[PDB]
RNA sequence: GUAAAUGUGAUCGAGAGGGAAUGAGCACUGUAAUGUGCACAGGAACGAGGAAUUGCUAGUAAUCGUUAUCUCAUUAAGAAG
């Protein structure tokens, strides 16, 4: 009898990346975009370093996979992401520049805007208190 | 005609129901006998007039035989809880929220209406929602507040 | 505990540089308004800082500078100097830190007051 | 004779594009796995060698241009060619041009192989660009 | 319940008994009879229309259009 | 390219031996106008009967440039159309023609409900409807049930075009196009 | 007037000097009654809109259409 | 900065629609950024709108871009074509 020849491979409900669940039925471009610090763009960037069919579900990926992205992740300019592609760019306290990952970001904007606080700056004034600070207009929209 | 508003249902561990005076409700003309195409937000707060100046909390004019028809809540609330909240008249084993009056128009259906519940400990839950007509909380001191059978 | 840093450098390096030196640390605007070369108004300002760290000695505080510089980058040459901003309508005064590198002096100060109704 | 005519473009652009890549002519600029081509898109190409269907295709603006006896090409000419219409969040849609840095490079890699002459206002074809291109139709159309 | 990423041996068995006695058929029926997502309705049809079991009728852009063993056209 | 014959609707469809099958409906419904593709210019919209010499299967694509966002798109009409003729044709076996015909002759109610009371208020009465307005709901109402059926369903539209004409023609329930008629109908002897 | 200033660079002992640009309202007062507003830039008219009526058929302009 | 809707092929698959508040940056206009562009994030309401209410009869209404038109150093989500 003739057989299919096709098919995806006996595939996982859901995996475990960054204190972050991902949908195993999922493909791995919209997937990757549940981890906080990767979008859509970079999403793409990372899977042709480690390269990875576009096409594959997240749940059919081997360890093997999920260590290749797990490393790229970890350090992005290693495998020629250029600097331009990253979520921190001439880190102030550092000097550097560094791919911020899941609670990392949140635990630095709060950091950041406590320093400010602290010392007076009016911009992290008014987002403490739900006000606008890229010169918006407040009068007639952005109500309760 | 006149429509009394109860909330009927099995009370557990509760001292009043409050009930916002504003009812999504299916109207039909008296006159032509058709349904109103929507439901219409009768409000305690709307104000409106009468052709003869009487205060009436609807006035929807029908769209197939031009007829006016109009809505008055009477509150039957004893006392009003925080300023803000119509307590509920408990009458047995039920509470009569408000008396609805009709002119030129029949209320066919009450869709929902906003409850709030105060417990027998004095506390308040705020917009209960119900599950199946099923509403159960309890407090950090284990004392359970229900409505069972909700209607 | 580690001694206060800006973009990788130290309080005691970054007080012996060069205003040229300290623009490849600054953010864009603020070195866009450094290469365009400053007022007159300006260096007067600066001439005045560089004077008074230099002159004060002891514990005694040295006198209050004032100005209508406001969109003047802060330089690490009137660190822990006592400066008044003009804020439209007076001089409000404040005292610069080591934190406040990489801003504009018009981002201390207020020039409305805030709105509570 | 204007011999480009006689067959069909989604035909010949990816037919031109297989003896370009077994033949190397074109190299791919750094990065171009993960560059977009215009600031108008939204995402890079889902073919990886698309570096390849631009050399494919700028030589047939060249073909047709030379069949026409039109001016010679400019990098601005070819940027209007490829552009599209930017998302722009809020606010209507506007017409965007094609990044230059592409075009430039293949444009400089096709001077290197002989297959583009540098002109005073443009750029312009050389007899082994226009003689690949003739070898090629008389087979594909039969 | 939500729809499948695979044809199970099972389902492709039965899925050949089926397709005969049809007439037209599209990605939707695949896709609403049997519990396959549009993505694995796609790639079913394709192969089947490769092994000569249904054959394609129409394909302008992604409207895409099949025929069964008991199709029959009209007639002049 | 594939004929050099007589003309055919999309170069495919016989056009010729054609009956309307009511005779009350005879004298407005143009199948005679050859035209190899349903597009015209014509300018008979400025005139007192140049609607009802315009083509059917035209009628029917202008029907589709709806829902507001679709206004124009009228060479997306006849890319839909199209496709719904080769599913039909396919499915019936007969001349996609006729089966338009059909669906218009079993979709167009024929008394209604008006108001008639002048000198005083105004009491609703069943009425008798002309030719022409017959015709005219029964194109909206097959158009009605199509648009609304494919908002957020998973099937493709042309197939949809397809399942709402062959019932209509063969004046079953199933068709909303149908049903719709018969309630105006219902009310219009409730009222009588 | 081309006005101009002088700047300091980074040292604050080198000057060097920069020109004003004219820009905005205040050299395109109206020829006819130094309005600051509605002025009408076209055809190096410099005349405001409440002016332009008054005179436009002394001028030479015309509704056609 | 010399159309866009649109035409063909791929792709994605029912909050992969949507881009609001915000971070460290990288440039431009300018006397001065507070204004504008770019890259990387981040990812709010909104799932077709109560009582009411406004135009429109044919190349009209609605859709789609574009202004070597007006404002204009830089700024159009405005008018007038
Ligand atoms: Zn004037």
């Amino acid at each position: 009898k003739l057989v299919f020849n096709n098919n995806p491979l006996p595939i996982q409900a859901m995996i475990r990346m960054f204190n972050t669940n991902i949908d195993g039925k999922k493909q791995i471009i919209k997937a990757l975009t549940t981890i906080r610090g990767i979008g859509d763009r970079l999403s793409l960037a990372i899977l042709r370093r480690a390269k990875i069919p576009t096409d594959k579900r997240a749940g059919e990926l081997t360890e093997d996979e999920l260590n290749e992205i797990n490393e790229v992740i970890l350090n992005p300019q290693k495998y020629d992401i250029p600097e331009w592609m990253l979520n921190h760019q001439n880190d102030p306290i550092d000097g550097t520049t560094k791919h911020l990952i899941g609670n990392q970001i949140e635990g630095t904007i709060r950091l950041w805007n406590e320093r400010g606080k602290k010392i007076g700056l009016v911009r992290a004034f008014r987002t403490s208190l739900g006000l606008k600070v890229r010169g918006q207009r407040t009068k007639s929209n952005g109500r309760g | 005609m006149k429509y009394n508003v109860y909330i009927e249902g099995t009370f557990s561990g509760i001292q009043s129901i409050m009930v916002e005076q504003v009812y999504p409700i299916t109207i039909k003309c008296s006159g032509c006998n058709l349904v109103h195409k929507k439901d219409v937000i009768l409000s305690i707060d709307s104000i409106n007039y009468t052709d003869k100046d009487e205060k009436v909390n609807l006035k929807v004019k029908c769209a197939s035989c031009t007829r006016q028809m109009y809505i008055l809540i009477k509150s039957m609330a004893t006392e009003l809880y925080e300023e803000k909240f119509y307590c509920a008249k408990k009458e047995d084993n039920r509470y009569l929220a408000s008396q609805l009056q009709g002119r030129g128009c029949y209320i066919e259906k009450i869709k929902d209406a906003n409850i709030h519940v105060l417990s027998e400990k004095g506390r308040i839950y705020p917009d209960i929602v119900f599950d199946e007509g099923y509403w159960r909380e309890e407090d950090n001191m284990n004392n359970t507040s229900s409505i069972e059978d909700f209607n | 505990f580690k001694e206060f840093s800006y973009k990788g450098v130290n309080l005691e390096t970054l007080t012996s540089m060069s205003i040229s030196e300290f623009k490849e640390l600054l953010p864009s605007k603020l070195r866009r308004s450094i290469n365009r070369g400053f007022s007159a108004a300006e260096r007067d300002f600066i001439k005045k800082c560089i004077k008074a760290r230099s002159e004060n000695t002891g514990l005694e505080r040295p006198e209050q500078i004032n100005t209508n510089t406001r969109n003047l980058p802060i330089l690490p040459t009137m660190i822990g100097l006592q400066i008044g901003v003009y804020s439209g309508r007076d001089f409000m005064p404040m005292v610069i830190k080591e934190e406040m590198l990489g801003r504009r002096l018009r981002d201390y100060v207020e020039t409305r007051k805030l709105c509570t109704h | 004779n204007t011999e480009i005519f006689k067959v069909r473009h989604d035909t010949f652009i990816p037919a031109l594009s297989e003896y370009l890549r077994t033949n190397k002519t074109v190299v791919p600029i750094k990065n171009f796995d993960i560059i977009k081509t215009s600031r108008g898109k939204e995402t890079s190409p889902l073919d990886i060698n698309w570096y390849y269907t631009r050399a494919a295709s700028i030589i047939r603006k060249l073909l047709i241009s030379k069949a026409k006896n039109e001016k010679p090409l400019s990098i601005v000419r070819f940027s209007s060619e490829y552009g599209c219409a930017k998302d722009r969040g809020n606010r209507p849609n506007k017409h965007v041009r094609a990044s230059k840095g592409i075009i430039i490079k293949i444009l400089n890699d096709l001077q290197e192989k002989g297959w583009v002459e540098k002109k005073e206002n443009g750029w312009t074809l050389k007899k082994e660009a226009e003689e690949v291109s003739k070898q090629l139709i008389e087979k594909l159309i039969n | 319940v939500k729809r499948h990423e695979r044809v199970e041996d099972d389902i492709f068995n039965k899925i050949v008994k089926d397709v005969k006695n049809m007439r037209i058929l599209t990605r939707t029926t695949l896709s609403e009879r049997y519990n396959l997502s549009l993505n694995i309705s796609i790639k079913l049809l394709r192969f089947l229309e490769e092994n000569q079991i249904i054959k394609l009728i129409s394909s302008h852009r992604g409207s895409k259009i099949y025929a069964g063993s008991k199709y029959e056209p009209l007639k002049v | 390219t594939e004929t050099s014959g007589d003309i055919k609707l999309f170069g495919r469809y016989p056009y010729t031996d054609l009956e309307v099958k009511d005779i009350t409906l005879e004298k407005y419904i143009n199948v005679a106008s050859k035209v190899i593709l349903p597009h015209t210019s014509s300018r008979l919209n400025t005139k007192k009967f140049g609607r009802t010499k315009i083509p059917v299967v035209e009628r029917f694509v202008n029907a589709m440039m709806r829902k507001g966002r679709n206004n124009g798109k009228k060479t997306l009409a006849m890319r839909i159309v199209k496709d719904a003729f080769f599913i039909i044709e396919g499915v019936t076996g007969q001349n996609p023609i006729q089966i338009l015909v059909d669906a218009i002759c079993n979709s167009g109610p024929r008394e209604d409900s008006a108001r008639i009371g002048k000198g005083g208020v105004m009491k609703r009465s069943s009425v008798d409807v002309s030719p022409l307005r017959r015709i005219n709901i029964a194109i909206f109402l097959l158009a009605k049930g199509v648009r609304n059926s494919t908002f957020k369903d998973i099937k493709m539209l042309p197939e949809i075009i397809a399942e709402e004409l062959i019932n209509a023609a063969k004046n079953t329930q199933s068709s909303f196009a149908v049903k719709k008629k018969e309630e105006i109908e219902r009310i219009a002897k409730s009222n009588r | 007037m081309n006005k101009q200033m002088i700047k300091y660079n980074a040292d604050l002992e080198t000057t060097f000097t920069v020109e004003r640009k004219d820009f905005g309202r205040t050299n395109r007062r109206c020829r006819a009654c130094f309005a600051y507003n509605g002025v009408i830039r076209k055809y190096d008219l410099m005349i405001c809109r409440r002016c332009f009526r008054e005179y436009a058929g002394d001028i030479g302009f015309k509704i056609y259409d």
